[PDB]
């Protein structure tokens, strides 16, 4: 009926501010993007640092696993994307491209490929073997805030600060859907849901909107945190109970009922805000990270 | 960063 969260682990390590912070998807590690150039594991459990990730020569804004639990995905302000064998923690290859900053990547589901998100208003895709880029969509008139495949991995869903979402089709290349429907706030993130049918968007308005993108509407909507300023990410948590989990510029994460859309609990102890949050695969844990007044990822367990 |  309401989760209780409770702060667990506090970790740094971080120089500069951090950007991203996402779970591999065998819930064992955390791995964190930051201004310092640097990628830093962590136990998902014991909270412990495992190994730094370095070799960009700029700040990376956003870092995603592989389903295989082998690989990592950078995406950095030096115009490149970096694909890491984690195990060694070296870089395998790395994709150039980008008129600009390589705003945001994610795998797709079967993990050969990547989308990446620029500054350069473009969503490329990359092969992970060769590592040449296949396509290239002019998606936005502005700069992509995400990139997200679906459960299969056929569409994907972007953002941008223009206001729109487009869904793209994978193996085409062509804009399927397009949300617009009056607002025209910033879009600062979007993932599919799990069961894909919806799709999830967070705009500068400090709202947070769930849309059925086949009926092309949307359903709730979801306030009280402040988002105004920076690209917060925006998760679902699939675990105990099922909530819509946001960082916030007041510098608390908030979780949402999603079915009554108002607000069950609130996590404070972070001294700066709050740029990402990220849901573990199979217990219940938030990790979030914070700005550089901070510097800090706090991890948090519940019950429900 | 650019996101930061």
């Amino acid at each position: 009926v309401k989760p209780n969260y409770a702060l667990k682990f506090t970790l740094a390590g971080h120089t500069k501010a951090v950007s991203s912070v996402k779970f591999s998807p065998n819930g064992e590690w955390l791995a964190s993007s930051s201004a310092d150039k640097l990628i830093k594991i962590w136990g998902a459990y014991d909270g412990k640092f495992e190994k730094t990730i370095s070799g960009h020569k700029l700040g990376i804004s956003d870092v995603a696993w592989s389903s295989d639990s082998n690989l990592l995905v950078s995406a950095s302000d030096d115009k490149t994307l970096k694909i890491w064998d984690v195990s060694s923690g070296k870089c395998l290859k790395t994709l150039k491209g980008h008129s600009n900053y390589v705003f945001c990547c994610n795998f797709n589901p079967q993990s050969n490929l990547i989308v990446s998100g620029s500054f350069d208003e473009s969503v490329r895709i990359w092969d992970v073997k060769t590592g040449k880029c296949l396509k290239t969509l002019p998606a936005h008139s502005d700069p992509v805030s995400a990139v997200h495949f679906n459960r299969d991995g056929s569409l994907i869903v972007s953002s941008s600060y223009d206001g729109l979402c487009r869904i793209w089709d994978t193996a085409s290349g062509q804009c399927l859907k397009t949300l617009i429907d009056d607002d025209n706030p910033p879009v600062s993130f979007v993932k599919f849901s799990p069961n894909g049918k919806y799709i999830l968007a967070a705009t500068l308005d400090n709202t947070l909107k769930l849309w059925d993108y086949s009926k092309g509407k949307c359903l709730k909507t979801y306030t009280g945190h402040k988002n105004e300023k920076y690209c917060i990410f925006a998760n679902f948590s699939v675990t105990g109970g099922k909530w819509i989990v946001s960082g916030s510029e007041d510098n608390l994460v908030y979780i949402w009922n999603l079915q009554t859309k108002e607000i069950v609990q609130k996590l404070q102890g972070h001294t700066d805000v709050v740029i990402s949050t990220a849901c573990h695969p199979t217990e219940n844990i938030i990790a979030s990270a914070a700005l550089e007044n901070d510097k800090t990822i706090k991890l948090w367990k519940s019950d429900c | 960063x650019x996101r930061x």
